[PDB]
């Protein structure tokens, strides 16, 4: 038995036994990119945490944002207003699909199908710029925060939106024909990395890597948060627990994100954008430079942050990669005692010694793209 | 509500294997995605001709931080600290004391470029507009000692700025 | 757009039609505005051998018509 | 949007799609760069009486 | 005179392979929605030169090789032997006329796998001598269908001889009676010059540096031309005026370009091969199919009554 | 044909840029031969042209002054050269360029735009802006002990 | 003099050949890494400055470090470093590669990996934009222009 002291996002170090080309052991080697995010949050007010998440997986930017903004305001108490969470559900979708663009064109990239990474990160590079016309980022927006969003569109952006989604679907098609009939592809993704249903449960799996085995489970459908149980979409589910059937669902996702951009902008409903309680959301700059109570609760809300009662929630999102969610504690203060992230890809890339079995070196790289793992949110 | 995304049989009449035989030895589908690259070779490129093009922004957009005046030339800031205090990063370190004329004013204002996150928390916080994060996002240096600003390097940023970022601000300022 | 590719096509053509040229005009002037002979098989080069004495100046591609005869 | 007749014609037919209905580049069809200001409205607490905090 | 003509072989050789190196990243470029270069020099026309003069004024970083002698030889053998790939091509008059020049061109390509396993004795490293036996297995596989489609396609030509192929071709390309062995024939052209889809030893790798690292890329693209030169000839075969040879060049030169651009045209395609599918891809579906085709072509001229002559 | 077409387009471009000698100095200081529309000019000799025909993103474009600040920028051409009253209009966070709506004007605005100086003797040194915290005991400068 | 003369030539034609072909190493440590990404993609296509998409280190010139540079990885990146042939520069991209960024205070975090290789040009931003990295690898680039390597070797 050889041993391979590296073999195969971020930086991975791969301890493999090898029997030929058959891959006998599996030991993937992280921290590589753990920087305590969980003990710098212990250091930070509410607010001053939520940047943190954007760092997380940083593909998934905003979705990070709304898991810790839905445990904070379920600790809290209060409810974003119906605009807020209509925002919130459409950069979500749009999160989706920056995401699934990358897990998948990177997955074909690290296997030699280079050229759907280029066509489809100009796709990228006009939804950075929705980011960027909301929150002035192109990635770590810092958008989505407790109690709703930083600020209301600018005036044309859901315009923008429309036309860029009127025309995605094509891109998609133009992606699926390179790869989903392509024999090659077929070869490196068919039967790989097989997952039966009962082991992904026990293994702690979630998102795409349920669903390609058959469990029918989608956190959107089965624990809905903001306006998720007002939209309709359909769960794609696989048969074979293997690559190809994840691919697909990824790219069968991206359709159903694009029919849930459709009625997001068409319901987007008025009026404010964050919690009209300036104990929790800063006032309008107007009002703080006028009224003694804004200031007084601006000059708060910056310095020490909201107290968030005594308490312990864990709250879970459908993110991109599966579920995303932090066990939150509260001790009463402004800043959290204790924040525990639980990322997707933490638990998937511990299975991955599992998945590996009875496969070739080069199959390695394939299970890890099926996966979508990123050591922002692995190593936290 | 879900569907299967590769639940299907295939027809195994003769026309119908005869049409995978077909496939399977003259490449159709690898002569189709031929295609697709084809096609793209005749499309015009995305490609933008930097640094005499530049990609689209929108005024609320966080670049390089820059200290404010009044229209008087008096500086904006008073030395409130809340800026300071929500920094996420610590990026920012005041001292302050009354100025020869009585008034409210900073010593020390820095930033350490390379501490800060590029959040724009300090903007949100400041009461009275006098830190921002302006339009620049193209001041990279050759040491890292040039990255950590004193008060002096943010109020040359404002003046040598300040044109744009009045204007951005007065862009954005009714969503704020 | 895509025809600016062609100018590089350009250079990589005019180099691989340089071979194939110089080839040709070389032998046509030393072989005196001819073909270069071909003699694969030993018939083909005693002809060849021949035709150097009857040339009386050693060069296989200087020919001798009825003026010889 | 510059493609003479004939190159949109070859480009359609490899891809098989009637790609100029569905151009990935912009035109004039994006929002303006510039736009009138806004007029944002205010939430449910925005109240002068009967809107003591205890009860919200 | 023979020696102006040996030089203006090989320097346009290099030359060509310069400028392939900007040519296959603008087609890989413009076909990924790109430009590629277009900075260095006018429409990059200067870059194939900046990487060149960058390459060779590089730190030349060999680790203390377990074998100076091999170290060296490897670059020589494989730079040198591709040239020499060159000096029977008929284009349309060849610098070598060799009555066996197919022979000397399978016996010459054989060769160059000594370059391959050369250089992984010289690594001083058992990983990259495991991946240089890994290429060389790939290779010499995909050697055995690449001489016995040769064989095939011979026995309509009648000869070894290069020019041959030109007057067997006069009516009609090759292509048309012989398809599919240009198809595999093709497939093996990609697999032996190790291109994607069957670039496994960068892929690999990824899962020489300066002059030397500029050499061996230099005999790789040489070869790459080489080998669509001769599919060219071998499939497509120009017409042939012997009082205007320069309308031969021309046109068999254009039949060249076009398929050295869809060696680029396919890796800006497709995914890559595992390394054992990439090996069934040889032995259970190419190699059936050829040794079949070759029992099908040794028939048919003798059934048809279409025996070429040996002459 | 529309080939013929293309080709006086081309050509259009050579007197366009003003004969071959403008058409080549372009070609090699932007590696861009288009035609635009002058929008303007500011004060250090950079020009801004517009193609709203073009797509998003190079429907806008400088080019350079050669000459800015008593820098050779010919062939050194930087983005920091573009002032702030233009670069709001040419990263297309304005519709309207500043000949149109013209910044406003401050007597503390620098009247001079400075490109970026890192690497030379202009750059920025950070230092310590704040005065000494503890005064120390002189001791006399007369003796007795 | 010519000799002074033909050496400014030289030391021209090497430094433009040597910024003309500027092959990076990228170390995609985090999310700057993304940010580089999208400079390599269509809109900014740094391969049309002579930038290739991705080199070998024994094959690069420039390294860019693209993210927060842990205590576990910094001996993984001197490596890396060290087996780069000369001349090679390294890009500092990104708060947490400059000088540790968000996690500057943290226990297992490098704070600025200029503790561990020497760094040519820093490039501020959480992340730079691509067009920001853009600016950074244009400015090495009149970094290597300015290089007098003949002329000072010659007054040696
Ligand atoms: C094969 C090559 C054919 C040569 C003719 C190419 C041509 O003129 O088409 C341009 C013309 C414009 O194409 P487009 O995509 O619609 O461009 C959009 C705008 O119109 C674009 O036009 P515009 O609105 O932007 O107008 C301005 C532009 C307009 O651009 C032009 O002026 C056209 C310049 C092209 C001249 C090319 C000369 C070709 C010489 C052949 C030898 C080189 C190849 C080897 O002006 C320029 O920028 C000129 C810059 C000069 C570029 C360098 C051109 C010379 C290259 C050759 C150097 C050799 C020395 O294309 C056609 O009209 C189609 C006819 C050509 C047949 C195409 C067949 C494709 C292959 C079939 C499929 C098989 C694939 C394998
Ligand atoms: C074999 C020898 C071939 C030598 C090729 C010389 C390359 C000419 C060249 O430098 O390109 C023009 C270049 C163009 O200048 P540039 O490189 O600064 O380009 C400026 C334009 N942008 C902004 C788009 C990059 O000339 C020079 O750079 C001046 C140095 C000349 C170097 C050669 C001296 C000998
Ligand atoms: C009347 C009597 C006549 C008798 C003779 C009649 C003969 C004619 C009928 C037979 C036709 C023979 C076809 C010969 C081509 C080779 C066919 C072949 O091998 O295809 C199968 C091969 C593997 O197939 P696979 O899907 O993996 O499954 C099989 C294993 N279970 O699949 C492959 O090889 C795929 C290729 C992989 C490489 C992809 C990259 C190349 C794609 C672009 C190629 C463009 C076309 C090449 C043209 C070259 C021109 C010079
Ligand atoms: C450790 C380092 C390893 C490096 C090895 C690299 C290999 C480099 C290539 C070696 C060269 C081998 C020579 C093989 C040439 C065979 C080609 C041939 O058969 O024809 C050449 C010529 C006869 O021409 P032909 O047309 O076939 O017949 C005569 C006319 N009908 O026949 C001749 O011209 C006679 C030439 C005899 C001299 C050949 C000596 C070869 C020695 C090479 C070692
Ligand atoms: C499915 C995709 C597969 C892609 C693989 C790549 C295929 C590339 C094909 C390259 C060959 C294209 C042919 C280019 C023609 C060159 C111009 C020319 O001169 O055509 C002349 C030719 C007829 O003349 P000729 O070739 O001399 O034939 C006479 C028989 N000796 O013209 C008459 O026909
Ligand atoms: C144009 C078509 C028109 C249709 C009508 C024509 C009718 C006349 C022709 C009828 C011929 C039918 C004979 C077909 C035999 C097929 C045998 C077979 O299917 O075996 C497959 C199998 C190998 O496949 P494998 O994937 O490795 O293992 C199976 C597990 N899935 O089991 C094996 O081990 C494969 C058998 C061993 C390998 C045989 C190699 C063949 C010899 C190679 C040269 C090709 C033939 C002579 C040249
Ligand atoms: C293709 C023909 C081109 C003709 C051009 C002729 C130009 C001749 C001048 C060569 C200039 C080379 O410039 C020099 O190259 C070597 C590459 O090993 C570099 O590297 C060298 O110096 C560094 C220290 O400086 C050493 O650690 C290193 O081991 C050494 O190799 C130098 O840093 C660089 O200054
Ligand atoms: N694969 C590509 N086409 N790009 C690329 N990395 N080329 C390598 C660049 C190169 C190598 C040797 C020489 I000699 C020259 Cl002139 C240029
Ligand atoms: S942008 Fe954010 S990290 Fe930077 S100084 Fe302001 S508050 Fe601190
Ligand atoms: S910049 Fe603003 S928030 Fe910061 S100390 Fe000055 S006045 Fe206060
Ligand atoms: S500097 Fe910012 S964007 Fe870059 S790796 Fe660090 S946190 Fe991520």
């Amino acid at each position: 038995n050889l041993t391979l002291n590296f073999g195969p996002h971020g930086v991975l170090r791969l301890v493999m036994e090898l029997s030929g080309e058959m891959v006998r052991k599996c030991d993937p080697h992280i921290g590589l990119l753990h920087r305590g995010t969980e003990k710098l949050i212990e250091y930070k007010t509410y607010l001053q945490a939520l940047p943190y998440f954007d760092r997380l997986d940083y593909v998934s930017m905003m979705c990070n944002e709304q898991a810790y903004s839905l445990a904070v305001e379920k600790l809290l108490n209060i409810r974003p207003p119906p605009r807020a969470q209509w925002i919130r559900v459409l950069f979500g979708e749009i999160t989706r699909l920056l995401n699934h663009i990358m897990a998948v064109t990177t997955h074909a990239l690290d296997i030699g199908a280079m050229t759907p990474f280029f066509w489809m990160f100009e796709e990228r590079e006009k939804m950075f710029e929705f980011y960027e016309r909301v929150s002035g980022a192109r990635m770590h927006a810092a958008y989505v925060r407790p109690g709703g969003v930083h600020q209301d569109l600018p005036l044309g952006l859901m315009d923008d939106i429309y036309e860029f989604s009127k025309n995605f679907s094509l891109r998609i098609d133009e992606l699926e024909e390179m790869l989903t009939n392509n024999r090659i592809w077929r070869n490196r993704t068919v039967d790989i990395g097989i997952v039966t249903a009962e082991d992904a449960l026990n293994y702690g799996f979630s998102g795409v890597m349920l669903r390609g085995s058959g469990i029918q489970w989608d956190l959107r459908k089965t624990q809905p948060y903001d306006v998720y149980d007002q939209v309709e979409f359909d769960v794609p589910i696989g048969s074979r627990g293997d690559c190809y059937d994840r691919y697909l669902c990824r790219v069968e996702e991206m359709r159903q994100s694009i029919r849930i951009i459709s009625q997001c902008l068409n319901k987007m409903p008025p009026g404010e954008i964050k919690v009209d309680d300036a104990k929790v959301s800063p006032p309008k700059r107007a009002e703080m430079k006028t009224s003694m109570e804004s200031l007084i609760h601006h000059f708060k809300l910056y310095t020490e942050g909201y107290q968030v009662p005594p308490g312990a929630t864990y709250t879970a999102i459908e993110a991109p990669k599966g579920e995303f969610g932090v066990y939150l504690v509260s001790d009463g203060s402004s800043r959290p005692y204790r924040c525990k992230i639980k990322a997707p890809g933490f638990a998937h890339l511990a299975g991955l010694d599992k998945m590996s079995k009875g496969h070739m070196l080069a199959d390695v790289v394939a299970i890890i793209g099926t996966q979508d793992i990123v050591f922002g949110e692995v190593d936290r | 509500t879900y569907k299967y995304v590769n639940l299907r049989e295939p027809s195994m009449d003769m026309k119908s294997v005869t049409d995978r035989a077909a496939q399977t030895l003259l490449w159709t589908e690898l002569i189709r995605g031929l295609g697709m690259t084809l096609s793209y070779l005749f499309r015009e490129p995305a490609t933008i001709n930097y640094p005499f093009e530049k990609g689209p922004l929108s005024p609320r957009f966080r670049g390089e931080h820059a200290l404010r005046r009044y229209p008087s030339g008096e500086e904006r800031c008073i030395a409130c600290k809340l800026c300071e205090a929500v920094c996420p990063a610590q990026a920012i370190t005041i001292e302050a004391e009354p100025r020869a004329d009585g008034s409210r004013r900073t010593t020390r204002y820095d930033i350490d470029m390379t501490k800060c996150i590029y959040c724009g928390f300090c903007q949100e916080a400041c009461p009275v507009d006098a830190i921002v994060e302006g339009p620049n996002f193209e001041f990279s240096t050759e040491t890292h000692e040039e990255l950590l600003y004193n008060k002096e390097k943010l109020l040359n940023n404002g003046d040598k700025w300040e044109a744009e970022i009045a204007a951005n601000i007065q862009a954005d300022y009714l969503y704020r | 757009m895509w025809f600016e590719v062609l100018p590089g096509i350009a250079v990589m053509g005019v180099c691989l039609f340089i071979p194939g040229m110089a080839t040709a005009r070389i032998h046509r002037f030393s072989n005196g505005g001819k073909e270069k002979r071909v003699a694969h098989y030993p018939y083909q080069w005693y002809l060849m051998e021949r035709d150097r004495r009857v040339s009386g100046v050693n060069r296989s591609y200087v020919s001798k018509g009825l003026e010889n005869i | 949007a510059s493609a003479t007749r004939f190159i949109q014609w070859l480009r359609n037919w490899a891809s098989g799609r009637d790609l100029q209905a569905k151009l990935q580049l912009r035109y004039q069809e994006i929002s303006k760069r510039t736009q009138p200001p806004p007029k944002l409205p205010v939430g449910p607490s925005h109240k002068l009486s009967n809107n003591y905090y205890c009860t919200r | 005179m023979f020696m102006i003509n040996i030089l203006m072989l090989i320097i346009p050789i290099l030359l060509a392979v310069a400028f392939l190196t900007l040519v296959e990243r603008k087609v890989l470029g413009y076909m990924q929605l790109r430009k590629g270069p277009n900075v260095v020099g006018p429409y990059g026309l200067l870059q194939p030169i900046a990487d060149a003069i960058k390459l060779f004024i590089k730190e030349p970083l060999r680790p203390a090789t377990s074998s100076a002698s091999m170290f060296i030889l490897a670059p020589i053998m494989a730079l040198g032997l591709a040239l020499t790939m060159w000096i029977p091509l008929p284009m349309p008059y060849p610098l070598i006329n060799m009555n066996l020049g197919v022979l000397f061109m399978l016996a010459m390509s054989s060769l160059a796998v000594y370059s391959i396993l050369w250089s992984g004795w010289a690594s001083n490293s058992k990983y990259a001598l495991i991946g240089a036996l890994r290429a060389v297995a790939q290779t010499i596989s995909y050697e055995v269908t690449l001489a016995i489609i040769l064989l095939s396609v011979l026995l309509m030509s009648g000869s070894f001889t290069l020019s041959t192929l030109i007057t067997t071709q006069e009516q009609m390309w090759l292509i048309l009676p012989a398809w599919p062995l240009a198809m595999m024939w093709f497939i093996s052209t990609l697999a032996e010059t190790n291109r994607a889809p069957f670039d496994l030893t960068e892929g690999e790798s990824e899962l020489y540096a300066a002059g030397p690292f500029a050499l061996f890329f230099m005999a790789e693209y040489a070869n790459i031309i080489m080998m669509n030169i001769f599919t060219a000839i071998l499939f497509l075969g120009t017409s042939h005026n012997p009082h205007m040879p320069e309308l031969y060049t021309i046109n068999f030169t254009i039949k060249s370009l076009l398929l050295t651009m869809s060696f680029l045209w396919i890796r800006a395609s497709y995914p890559r091969f595992r390394y054992d599918q990439l090996m069934h891809l040889l032995w259970k579906n190419f190699l059936p199919l050829t040794l079949a085709l070759c029992m099908w072509h040794v028939s048919l001229p003798i059934l048809t009554s279409g025996i070429p002559p040996q002459t | 044909m529309e080939l013929l077409q293309v080709l006086k387009r081309g050509l259009q471009q050579v007197s366009g840029h003003g004969g071959l000698r403008g058409y080549l100095r372009v070609l090699f200081r932007a590696n861009d031969v288009r035609v635009g529309t002058l929008v303007g000019e500011d004060k250090y000799g950079n020009k801004y042209y517009e193609d709203n025909k073009q797509f998003f993103g190079r429907h806008r474009w400088v080019i350079y002054t050669t000459e800015m600040n008593g820098k050779n920028t010919f062939w050194d051409v930087d983005g920091s050269m573009v002032p702030p009253e233009w670069h709001r209009w040419l990263h297309c966070m304005t519709d309207d360029p500043p000949t149109v709506k013209p910044p406003t004007a401050r007597k503390f605005i620098w009247t001079n735009h400075k490109f970026n100086l890192s690497g030379t003797p202009q750059q920025y040194v950070p230092y310590s802006t704040t005065r000494k915290k503890i005064q120390e005991w002189v001791p006399p400068s007369t003796p007795y002990k | 003099s010519r000799g002074e003369y033909v050496v400014a030539k030289l030391d021209d034609l090497i430094n433009w050949a040597r910024r003309s072909s500027l092959w990076p190493m990228t170390f995609g440590l985090a999310c700057c890494a993304v940010e580089m990404m999208h400079m390599a993609a269509p809109r900014y296509d740094m391969d049309r400055f002579g930038v290739v998409f991705r080199a070998s280190p024994r094959q690069s010139d420039v390294m860019i470090v693209a993210g927060t540079l842990t205590n576990k990885m910094a001996p993984a990146l001197r490596k890396v470093y060290d087996q780069m042939p000369e001349p090679r520069y390294v890009v500092s991209m990104g708060s947490c590669a400059n000088g540790g960024g968000y996690y500057h205070y943290s226990y297992s975090v490098v704070r600025g990996c200029d503790r561990i290789v020497p760094v040519d040009i820093y490039v501020p931003g959480c992340p730079p934009t691509a067009e920001a990295l853009l600016y950074g690898i244009l400015q090495l680039q009149k970094k290597i222009k300015r290089e007098k390597r003949l002329r000072i070797w010659y007054r040696r």
